[PDB]
């Protein structure tokens, strides 16, 4: 499986701060 | 001395948790009500007031607590780690686990119900009360227990931790596994 | 051996990193009246401890909260105000966090020198036999 | 941490408490019957470094007898019970004590609280209570509804005027409590104090005999804070705060030079 | 053991004894 | 290994839960300046013996070439 | 230390009651 | 394929 996402400032935030797009946050689990 | 109403206010957080860590209070007023969690760790308190009510969890780790009187209501868990409690009173309404590790506890109430986990680790307790019901994990590691009662109920895992059990309960239904 | 220095110095590098992160969370929560977990944040401290178990690595044995009473402020109209009207704020002391920030950085960098010093000794020890 | 960093930090912490103490005094510059508090500084423990143990005397002036202190701290917020000025008001229920003595009020938890503020009033039942939270004033003084005037004597003898009856009926008598050490009282807010071990057992009596103060009607006691003293204290405390910051910066720069040059 | 008042990083559950900390 | 006889560094901090009656936490008597000097002295002296040991092998190797 | 399964992620909820 | 990625070609 492939794991991915936005690095840096946006990801190093609590989930309440919805900077990360919803579908990109899904990729951070697993994909194939 | 003893805690007053004004001294109580200076040890309470926004959501109503009383923090008495290292504070020199000896006794609390009867009919005491706490909005949230209660912390009496490292306190010279040797007795809890009758009619004590805690809206959260009771924290008494490494304290001098020795006696808890019946009728106390605790919504959360009870953590009496390292305290000087020798016996557990009957009729305590406990909404959480009971951690009695490293305490001089010797006796337990008959048919005691623990809605969470139970700890008697490294305690001089000689035998568990009949009809014991545990909804979580039971840790008896390092204790003096070697014989279980005729009937007991554990809904999680049972951890022997090193002590040798010779007489197992006749009626036992286990939701987990037994670990030495 | 000289490789044990890497384990000992490396442990301090992680140790000072824990205290830096604890200080960062203290500076960011010095004015937070509310908190998830139904607990008014209180200043946290990382208590180091020598794990003797010659070479004595340093380990963090757990984070401990401050014993100072929370700072009570009279804000009667706030929704979190009690009957008396006081809201409580964390007991974070700015000056100690700045002092901890300086000490943690200075101690972190001097552990790098020891690791660098032991590295050169091993390289010279390898040049013997060539 | 290098010890110089923490020694300077104690001075910063000590001056921080001094600012907070001064800030409260200026906040209560109009509070009736308020007593100013001052922060007291003292030096910390002095440690022999160049000696394995605390060898008594034995060349203190030499490098073997070098002693380094651990800084400073605020030891106590001392209450200064200087008598304030007088506020002449037209209200008939506010009263003042001239000298030593405290009013006694009944706290809700059972014990009695002691106050120097005299802003009193009546509740629905006619009992003389404070004009704040409404605590009853000891001894209980109930005012009859037929009274058209209230007179509080120089020794707390409260009298009322009843139409159709000459001479004023006596409805009670006030008392003022005195303490041996006024500074030992524990403030609990609301212009109230509580008796501690450092204060002493309460000494009750008639207000005007046994060395006690005298009750003055239609008067109040202004706060004894000196706004100029607080401003002068602020100037010194701010300068000491900035000086100790330079030492911390100086130590850090010296430590930076060590692991960078070496 | 060591420090007596160390915290626990696990979320509060009130039913399980936290084993993250050295609970001895 | 022998522990230093220097008195412990005392610090006033009546906030650390591991403090004492007077709010003092005693800290290790480690002096950074003397540790830096030991680091310099140990590393240089250690590498000096590498040269002597390495040069000692050369003398042994040359001895085997005697008479050849 | 090491383990045979990946460690879980970190939870940063705005309300611990909803996790 | 990152859902909704920007492209590098004039719209």
């Amino acid at each position: 499986n492939m794991v991915a996402g936005i690095p840096g400032a946006l990801s190093n935030q609590p989930p309440a701060d919805a900077s990360i797009p919803q579908d990109v946050a899904q990729m951070k689990d697993g994909s194939v | 001395y003893e805690l007053d109403y004004y001294s109580k206010f200076g040890h309470t957080d926004n959501y109503g948790n009383l923090d008495l860590r290292n504070k020199p209070y000896t006794q609390l007023p009867s009919g005491f009500v706490v909005k949230g969690n209660l912390n009496i760790s490292q306190t010279p308190i040797k007795k809890l007031p009758k009619g004590l009510d805690v809206g959260g969890s009771l924290e008494a780790t490494n304290s001098a607590l020795k006696t808890i009187r019946s009728g106390t209501k605790i919504k959360g868990y009870a953590n009496l780690l390292g305290s000087k409690i020798e016996s557990w009173p009957r009729g305590i309404k406990l909404g959480g686990y009971l951690n009695l590790t490293d305490t001089p506890l010797k006796t337990l109430p008959a048919k005691l119900r623990v809605k969470g986990d139970l700890s008697v680790i490294r305690t001089p307790i000689s035998a568990l009360p009949e009809g014991l019901v545990v909804d979580g994990n039971l840790y008896i590691g390092g204790s003096a227990l070697q014989v279980f009662p005729d009937t007991m109920t554990v809904k999680g895992n049972i951890f022997l931790g090193g002590n040798k059990i010779t007489k197992w309960p006749s009626n036992l239904t286990l939701g987990g596994a037994v670990a030495p | 051996s000289l490789f044990n220095v890497f384990n000992v110095t490396g442990s301090a590098m992680s140790a000072e990193s824990v205290r830096l992160n604890t200080t960062s969370s203290n500076l960011a929560n010095a004015d937070s009246v509310s908190s998830s977990a139904k607990d008014t944040y209180k200043a946290r401290h990382a208590v180091f401890g020598a794990e003797l178990s010659d070479t004595v690595p340093v380990k963090v044995m757990g984070i401990v909260e401050s014993d100072k009473p929370l700072s009570a402020e009279y804000n009667p109209d706030h929704p979190l105000a009690n009957e008396e009207g006081y809201i409580y704020k964390p007991n974070v002391n700015v000056m100690e966090e700045m002092a901890n920030m300086i000490s943690a950085s200075r101690a972190y960098q001097t552990n790098v020198q020891v690791a660098d010093s032991s590295k050169q000794m091993l390289l010279r020890t390898l040049q013997m036999g060539q | 941490m290098h010890p110089a960093l923490w020694v300077s930090k104690t001075g910063l912490d000590a001056q921080q408490t001094n600012i907070a103490t001064i800030s409260n005094n200026l906040a209560n510059a109009s509070t009736v019957g308020y007593k100013k508090s001052r922060a007291v500084f003292e030096d910390l423990f002095y440690q022999n470094i160049n000696q394995p143990g605390g060898q008594s005397s034995q060349n203190t002036e030499l490098p073997s007898g070098l002693m380094l202190g651990a800084g400073s701290k605020v030891v106590a917020t001392q209450k200064v019970h200087t008598h304030g000025n007088a506020q002449t008001t037209t209200n008939a229920l506010d009263m003042m004590v001239e000298g030593d003595g405290f009013f006694q009020v009944t706290l809700p938890d059972g014990n009695i609280g002691y106050t120097r503020n005299g802003q009193f009033t009546l509740n629905g039942e006619g009992t003389l209570v404070t004009s704040g939270s409404g605590y009853p004033v000891e001894p209980e003084i109930v005012i009859p509804e037929d009274a058209i005037s209230i007179t509080v004597g120089t020794d707390g003898e409260v009298s009322v005027r009843v139409r159709g009856q000459q001479d004023n009926q006596v409805v009670g008598q006030l008392t003022i409590t005195d303490f041996v050490n006024p500074g030992g009282l524990e403030p609990i807010g609301q212009n109230l104090y509580l008796p501690t071990g450092a204060s002493g057992d309460p000494q009750e009596g008639v207000p005007g005999l046994d060395g006690l103060g005298e009750i003055r009607q239609s008067m109040l006691e202004a706060s004894n804070v000196n706004v100029t003293e607080e401003l002068v204290n602020m100037i010194e405390a701010q300068r000491v705060y900035e000086m100790n910051s330079k030492v911390i910066s100086s130590v850090d720069k010296m430590m930076s030079f060590v692991n960078q040059q070496l």
